[PDB]
């Protein structure tokens, strides 16, 4: 991926994570658990939904009667009405093609983007408080709580609280 | 203790391709491309089409012996005929600029049938009974239900002038036809004048037309011939007949106001109650989405029809459990 | 001490749409699509069109009375029709192949009006007065302008026949017209013979008219008809006019250069002194971005018509002051 | 944004930076002011000028006149002819909409790369001689005059200069 | 001791453009647009094309007597015409719906000429034997050799009737023409009758023609005309010729199967055995690529032609050695 | 580039690693020469050919015959059916060119990312054992032999051994 984080150094998915498409998994003396990342979540959910319903919507359309009748004597214009219609097909056919090829590669980029952004944005808050294990975890110098894992998530996590 | 980041992952076995791989499975999609089709001819814009049942175009509007199905809606969006469409002209000849007056009726409001010039009261002087073997009925020879085949009355066919001014407020499709013997011999019998003429004039139709006799192969059995003209005769306008022969009389006549943007489909499929604003000969099909793949000749609103077979496009990620 | 690396922001108000994201606003944005026009039917290619005043280009080019004006360019890039060009073909009739002329003279490098049978010398075998209430000038019958009305002269209409050779270096537009009496009466009192007919020939043309009498309502008061043909004569060619009745004669033709790909706006917007490529019937736009909304029937080098309302294209980055 | 500076890690824009896209805020105790990275906006600029002119220009435009003039016999080509122009109508206006969307995103996206890869510049060459707080900032660890601050943004920065 | 991440540089040339910067030197890099020809016309679906040679496809078709030479195949995939084909109708005339029958022949599958009318036994009291200097061969007065020239026989020419029946299980082609001499003592010395007309009718096709004397300019030396006309006959039906003069009557027809969707090309390229997807009148090019700028009209499955002299699209990276 | 790699932090290419796109030079007591990266290359390669063929073999049409033939009275069809060729020859002209500038720039970018992503895999392995240099460079906190600079290549680098 573009930004290295799906099937990146965050090697697989979680099933687990059922609530959102981004998030964390937390491990503490409480318990352990998955929780969604409601921020960046819903911001992709905006934007993806707003990429499909302008592929979708910008699409004009009038009514139209496609089919013309010619006699014997008309064959000309009878062939140059085929070469318009073969010919709008031609065109949509490949526009449609490479605009969903190429959306699709963007829209995968986006959520490798997402989560690449949300890691590294963890990772400035925690700062040295905490250890880079790699595939997406770190491991914290001191005891995090329910409470205080939830300030991570929340990003209002309290570095000059917690040292050593 | 530990805080790890991740991505969602499901069951999910939805794929799509991108421009860099193919076959990508991925948690959430959404599909791009209509590939279904109802298998029902419905209304558009709120009006059914107009069913012909046995006949096409020119034999509904001739009045063919075999349509007689006669009662037409008076408004439709579009004209549907069907692979049992056969009866047309049933005696042979031209039907004049015939796709043009079929683009033009391919939908219609206020339309209606009214009798032009009424059998009974418009030819004291002419015999109105003329009826062909080619276009038959139970059995029995017959003749256009719209039409009149004039001919002599006991061995004279004096010069006949007939008028119809347009009071309908609004357009009168009129029909009529020329009949062109096979001989001399029966010209003469048929008509009494050698050297008969029919006329027609309104305010925008000019023509004379005189018998053609020649040697003609038959069809339907017929060396004869009729041709079959019409003209829209515009509200407040007149249009005036006279003939001293071969004249093929207009008796019933046609007033509508003429629809817009529509047009004809040949389909089999069954015509039904259900609403859509995009037909196709195979059937209905939504328009909510930008492409659809069931047939490039349509009519309504329609997605664009593609050559593809699949358009689907990633919502949710790349799906790794 | 401290550096930080930041980005600009500004005042700026412009907003965006992003494919993630509507209404996004900008520093700087440029616009790709011209909404504006300046309400006025400029030159294009520097020239000037053709204006008809009262008239459309039937009577013009006839020289229908009311179209007296006698200002008309040698030259034009397209022709201009108002909601006042009401002044056509005066007498009642079909101008044959009339879209085909108004496409074919929509733009011409050279235009000149001639005598091609002067009326005083050409026809001394037959009468030249003919006139119309339906053609009227200053509260008389009057005709046509390049046309000449012949008919019968003391009871004969000998076969005339009339040559023109080319040899203005440049195309003849020639234009004649048949009549159509109502009656046969009339016929033989204007032309006196019944089989008449007129026929047209050059290198190029070959043409046969035969008058077409039938009863009509009277359209300006007129129950007869004309017809009205044209075609345009090559250099150095020769145009054959022969009748035994009938016949409309050219009086004036024109010598003309055609240009191409030109055509006909029909606007009120007024004419003006001002240069455009691209002219709309709303007025004359900009050419120089890719797309435009203003209207789609367009002449000259002219964006890409487009239904959008807004494309804006973001040069700047996010504005967040 | 996809590369997680501009409305990022870095919070907002500088009002007081007038001269670039792209720059610097320095304080010291000679004072502190506004100074823009004259190479990336500039680079920046020639890009999205690029972009732009190409839009534009590789636009053809042939003398055309759209009109035709049909009779009352005529309706079917007049349809055809109609066919034709609202053919063309919605090929254009979907492209044109959708060319507008996606690029105005490639051109936000470009701009948050190049704010982000100037960061990541300044902070390769300062390293350890400066702590990294967020939102852009960086505090040294020795004195910076404007001698230093010149070729911090010049790319010049000595760095076993000031390791002291 | 050290490790470093790199890529690849090397001493390519090639170039792209980028929509950020122009002229981007990468190291490896592929053409999308095809901008060459093989300079030859080839066979496409298989089939080479036909070549009409000196001559068009109405002197080919007429019997041009310049066209005897014409080597022509059963089949033929497109049709061929150069600067060299100028024998046509060499009688100077219309030839009716010309650029249809062209478009309806450009390609056939069994194709052959038959005499639908043999000359020994179809005309025993008219002359088969008339020439003129306007079609010559070889400096002599000549005719075309699929038509008869049919004038009277000692002062009379009797009203024929002939008829043929279409048993050959395909569309039978009809060509022939009518005689338009320049003057009334030329019509009776051809054909003695004033009156004369020509019908022809069959199944679908029902048409009468008169002379039209006149005087027209001479063209090849011919102030007389010659119309040419045609009609596709369907299986099984027949076709019907009634003449009192100025008939130029089939001698020979064709038998044929039209294919669909092909055309004319007009190049002076040489033919050759070579097989294409893709002609054009420069020669005939691939069509593995999407684009091309080889010529604007083609036949066959073709790349889009575009103005482009330049598509390559970057595969390697930035090329930094 | 938009990943900054490329004409980046890394300043130039190796006109000496000749069998692949992205790959490594490293430098020990046995010597020193080129590597390229198989997996990263190869998998570039897959995508680029992916592309390519789609952007070719997307483009699919039927016979047609384009040329049509009108006489002197028939200029308004024949002006229609030019309004039509015309047409598709400005979408196609359009559309062909942009999609080359747009993709070029995907092209080049998706290159950039390639190489910095390698990068950063490599700097995750090696962590505090490796000095940054800023060029691309990694200098080794301890001896690397051929058999340690092949498992870094490799991916296998093993960091609690040479802490
Ligand atoms: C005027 C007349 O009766 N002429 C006789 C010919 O019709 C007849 O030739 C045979 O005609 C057959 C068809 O007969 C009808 C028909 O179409 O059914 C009989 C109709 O009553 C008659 N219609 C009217 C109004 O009189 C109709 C009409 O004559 C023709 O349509 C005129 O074109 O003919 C059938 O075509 C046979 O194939 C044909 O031989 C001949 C010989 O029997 O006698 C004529 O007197
Ligand atoms: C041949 C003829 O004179 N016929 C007479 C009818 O015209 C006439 O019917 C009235 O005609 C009125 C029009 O009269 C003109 C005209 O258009 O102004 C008079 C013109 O001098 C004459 N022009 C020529 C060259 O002869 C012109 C011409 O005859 C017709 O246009 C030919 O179609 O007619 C007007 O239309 C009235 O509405 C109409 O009743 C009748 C009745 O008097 O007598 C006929 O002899
Ligand atoms: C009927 C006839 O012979 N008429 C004579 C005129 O043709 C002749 O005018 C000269 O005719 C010249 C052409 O002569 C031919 C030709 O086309 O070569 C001679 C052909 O044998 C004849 N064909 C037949 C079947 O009779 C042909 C034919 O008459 C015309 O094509 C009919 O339109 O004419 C050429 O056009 C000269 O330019 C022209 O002056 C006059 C004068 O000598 O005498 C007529 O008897
Ligand atoms: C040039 O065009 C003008 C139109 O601006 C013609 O002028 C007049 O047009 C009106 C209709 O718009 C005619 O009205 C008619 O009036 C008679 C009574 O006189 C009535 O019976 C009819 O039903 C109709 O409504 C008016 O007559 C007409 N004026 C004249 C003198 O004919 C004008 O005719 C045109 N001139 C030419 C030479 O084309
Ligand atoms: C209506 O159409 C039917 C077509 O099915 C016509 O029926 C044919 O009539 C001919 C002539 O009598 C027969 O030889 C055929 O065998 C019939 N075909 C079938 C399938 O029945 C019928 O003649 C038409 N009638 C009218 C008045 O047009
Ligand atoms: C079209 O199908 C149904 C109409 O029956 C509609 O509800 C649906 O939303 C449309 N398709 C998609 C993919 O939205
Ligand atoms: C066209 O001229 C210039 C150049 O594009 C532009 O500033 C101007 O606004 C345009 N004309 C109108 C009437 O907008």
């Amino acid at each position: 991926g573009l930004f290295g984080a799906i099937a990146g150094f965050i090697e697989g998915g979680w099933t687990g994570m059922i609530d959102g498409w981004y998030g964390y998994h937390h491990q503490n003396e409480q318990g352990s658990g998955y929780a969604a990342d409601q921020k960046s979540t819903q911001n992709a959910i905006d934007g993806i939904t707003n990429k499909v319903n302008s592929v979708i919507e910008k699409m004009n359309t009038q009514f139209t009667a496609v089919g013309k009748e010619f006699n014997n004597l008309e064959r000309r214009i009878e062939n140059l009405n085929k070469k318009v219609d073969d010919g709008f097909l031609d065109i949509w056919t490949y526009n449609a093609e490479l605009l969903v090829l190429l959306e699709n590669e963007r829209t995968l980029d986006f959520h490798d983007s997402n989560v690449r952004n949300l890691y590294e944005k963890v990772k400035s808050q925690l700062k040295n408080n905490a250890k880079e294990i790699g595939n997406g975890c770190f491991e914290f110098y001191h005891k995090c709580d329910d409470a205080c894992m939830e300030s991570v998530r929340n990003g209002t996590y309290d570095y000059p609280k917690y040292s050593e | 203790d530990t805080i790890c980041i991740g991505y969602h992952a499901n069951n999910s076995t939805d794929t799509v391709d991108t421009v860099l791989e193919k076959n990508v499975t991925v948690t959430h999609s959404v599909n791009l491309l209509e590939d279904s089709h109802n298998g029902k001819l419905c209304k558009l814009k709120g009006i059914a089409p107009l069913q012909l049942g046995k006949c096409n175009i020119a034999g509904w509007l001739l009045g063919n012996p075999e349509c007689d199905l006669l009662l037409t809606a008076s408004s439709w969006s579009y004209i549907v005929e069907t692979s049992n469409s056969e009866n047309g002209t049933c005696y042979p000849g031209d039907f004049i600029d015939y796709e043009e007056l079929r683009e033009q009726l391919s939908s219609v409001s206020s339309f209606e049938k009214f009798e032009i010039f009424p059998k009974t009261s418009s030819w004291p002087n002419h015999e109105t009974t003329g009826v062909t073997a080619a276009c038959s009925y139970a059995g029995a020879s017959s003749f256009y239900r719209n039409l009149l085949w004039l001919t002599k009355k006991g061995s004279s066919y004096p010069k006949l002038s007939k008028s119809y001014v347009n009071n309908k407020g609004k357009e009168v499709l009129v029909l009529w036809g020329v009949h062109h013997p096979p001989t001399g011999t029966d010209q003469q019998s048929l008509y009494q004048n050698a050297d008969a003429y029919v006329s027609v004039g309104s305010s925008k139709y000019n023509r004379r037309f005189t018998p053609e006799i020649a040697a003609r192969p038959k069809v339907r059995d017929q060396a004869g011939r009729m041709n079959y003209y019409w003209t829209l005769l515009e509200p407040g306008d007149t249009i005036t007949f006279e003939a001293t022969g071969n004249l093929i009389a207009p008796w019933y006549a046609f007033a509508l106001n003429r629809g817009s943007g529509s047009g004809i489909i040949t389909s089999d499929a069954p015509v039904h109650d259900c609403n859509t604003k995009c037909q196709t000969p195979h059937g209905a099909i939504n328009s909510s989405l930008p492409f659809q793949n069931i047939h490039p000749v349509t009519i309504g609103e329609c997605p664009k029809y593609v050559r593809s077979t699949k358009l689907r496009m990633a919502t949710g990620l790349r799906n790794i459990p």
